[PDB]
């Protein structure tokens, strides 16, 4: 129901 | 055209001199702007901005487009670095793609570039409008930008996304190099020379700055530390998500000081520089990819496999406002897996059911042009990539014993690792989506129940909530410990041999309970997608 995590790049 | 010695500070003076800044102004020197106890209109503006841009535009709009970032806090070898005039520093075309960007954030980006980039390097700033609606991004932008002489707006008439926008930008650029940035960035002092110097020395290097965080609520800039706080490399997981990981020991040893490139298996891909000639030679971007998502992993694999170097230059620091349909991204990922990943594409397909489907239905488009590119450049294979570029990677089995989902008969929901489970956290029960991802589990020959997308994690029996832990079995000497061994019994129970108990899907968190095969909450289907 959530997608396979992404959409915005993550930071460190 | 090749002079002796090193460029002088005056030779590298910036394209525009930054006006003196107010040290007590909002967000001066990169400090936090706390926007708290606002009047009634003010709270509606902030809320509107948040919903349009997914950052505190209220804050951005009250911060100078000209803000400095205070003292230069980079390691001393970065601050003192000198650059040879032979080979010369190449010119660059800055390419910024935008879609409905806030004015404050787009023009702070462009001003930052002009105040920090040497005049002798900054050939042009190309702003590619990916069909913005906001009217202030049309004639007002066009007129505002004329004064800078080197800034050009290119209009993509219909929204086709970042990939098409970047290729349009590259097609009109006249710089020797291309430098891609997003429309919500701030350049640190000295950011450009290290990228362009590295391309000058090594024309097949594709080079990224160290990307600093600009806080989406306060616009605080995370400044570099003068020790170089242990760095990160880019990686991928077997869902083909971009991620960050610590440098290995061998790379810490090779890098004598911070001016040395960091070799990176993957790049974030928002911010980087490349020779314009090499960008063309190495096959630019796959034109059949739509909107965005995956192009940074595709380009990572292509650069490495086809004989280039993917590098982070820690002396180069650029800040970025980090924030936070699926069909377009999955299709892009299938196209990169089919071209580059050889037999390892099946590891990805087993974890992303939508990707397996796109492959079976052959909806990912023709890849013959990317296969021809790979052949013409005589690229190495994905085994070579994993052995030579990413020898630290966890690589799952090509042909695992069994994989699928674990559905509970009692609540009809699926066992689910939840968000950001890298181990040490309980699991949850979640609606069965059939997509893989956080509901993906494998069964191993050692009776482990693995969730292995990024780390090799094992369902680990305890008195409390069951947890995921890093699997103890990982090679010939080692063993799978009792807590990580499970039997799926004829009565559909998941039995832990060590604790003599069965997994129950009742409660907030799945837990071990006295075995009761009549209890539907203890009955599991290990289903295949
Ligand atoms: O339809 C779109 C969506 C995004 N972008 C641009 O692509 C870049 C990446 O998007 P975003 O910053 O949201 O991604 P992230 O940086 O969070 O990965 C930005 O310069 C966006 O303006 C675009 O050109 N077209
Ligand atoms: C991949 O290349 C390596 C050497 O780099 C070679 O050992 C291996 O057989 C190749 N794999 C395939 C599937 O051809
Ligand atoms: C998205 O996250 C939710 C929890 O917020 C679940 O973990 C769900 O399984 C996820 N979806 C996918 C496809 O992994
Ligand atoms: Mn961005």
């Amino acid at each position: 129901n959530t997608p396979i995590p992404r959409r915005h790049t993550r930071s460190a | 055209h090749c002079l002796p010695g090193h460029y002088t500070p005056v030779e590298l003076k910036p394209f525009l001199d930054r006006p003196l800044q107010d040290p007590n102004a909002p967000g001066a020197s990169g400090k936090a702007f706390k926007t708290i106890n606002l009047n009634s209109e003010e709270q509606k503006e902030k809320q509107a901005g948040e919903e349009k841009h997914c950052f505190n535009a209220f804050a951005s709009d009250r911060i100078s487009l000209h803000r400095d970032l205070g003292p230069d806090t980079r390691p001393p070898e970065c601050i003192e670095q000198k650059f040879k005039r032979c080979p010369p520093l190449p010119t660059t075309s800055i390419i910024i793609v935008f879609h409905n960007e806030a004015w404050s954030t787009l023009l702070r980006t462009v001003h930052s570039v002009m105040y920090t980039s040497p005049a002798i390097l900054l050939k042009e700033i190309i702003l590619v409008d990916d069909a913005s609606v906001d009217e202030y991004l049309h004639d007002k932008l066009d007129e505002y930008v004329k004064q800078f002489q080197i800034v050009k707006v290119v209009r993509q008439k219909e929204r086709k996304g970042l990939i098409t926008a970047r290729l349009l930008g590259a097609s009109v650029a006249t710089g020797e190099t291309l430098t891609f940035l997003d429309a919500h960035c701030e350049c640190f002092y000295g950011w450009l020379e290290p990228l362009l110097a590295r391309i000058a020395e090594n024309p097949v290097a594709v080079v990224s700055p160290d990307i600093a965080s600009i806080d989406l609520n306060t616009f605080e800039f995370s400044k570099p530390s003068p020790y170089g706080h242990s760095h990160n490399r880019g990686n991928f997981d077997w869902s083909l998500s971009f991620g960050w990981e610590s440098l290995p020991k061998h790379e810490n040893k090779r890098r004598k000081d911070e001016t040395y490139p960091i070799r990176t298996p993957t790049f974030a891909g928002g911010l980087f520089s490349i020779s314009k000639d090499y960008f063309e030679y190495i096959g630019s971007y796959d034109e059949e990819m739509e909107i965005w998502g995956g192009e940074n992993i595709e380009m990572s694999f292509r650069v490495w496999q086809c004989g280039g170097q993917l590098e982070i230059m820690p002396c180069s620091v650029v800040g970025h406002v980090f924030r936070s349909g699926t069909q377009v991204i999955t299709r892009n990922q299938v196209r990169l897996a089919e071209v580059w990943m050889d037999e390892y594409k099946e590891i990805f397909y087993r974890r992303n059911t939508e990707a397996a489907k796109i492959v079976k239905q052959k909806t990912f488009g023709d890849i013959s042009k990317r296969i021809d590119l790979r052949q013409r450049l005589q690229c190495k294979n994905f085994t070579w990539y994993l052995s030579n570029v990413y020898p630290e990677a966890y690589v799952p089995d090509l042909n695992p014993l069994f994989s699928g989902y674990l559905k509970n008969i009692g609540n009809r929901m699926c066992l689910d690792v939840g968000e950001n489970n890298h181990g040490g956290k309980p699991l949850i029960m979640y609606s069965c989506h059939g997509l893989g991802g956080n509901q993906y589990f494998e069964y191993s020959a050692h009776h482990e129940i693995r969730h292995n997308i990024q780390k090799e994690l094992c369902l680990h029996a305890s008195k409390g909530p069951v947890q995921l832990r890093e699997c103890t079995y990982k090679g010939q000497k080692t063993f799978a410990v009792g807590e990580e061994q499970w039997l799926h019994q004829k009565d559909q129970t998941l039995y832990n041999e060590a604790l003599h108990m069965c997994l129950t899907g009742n409660g907030e968190h799945p837990s071990l309970a006295s075995c009761n095969p009549s209890d539907p909450f203890q009955k599991w289907i290990f289903g295949q997608n």
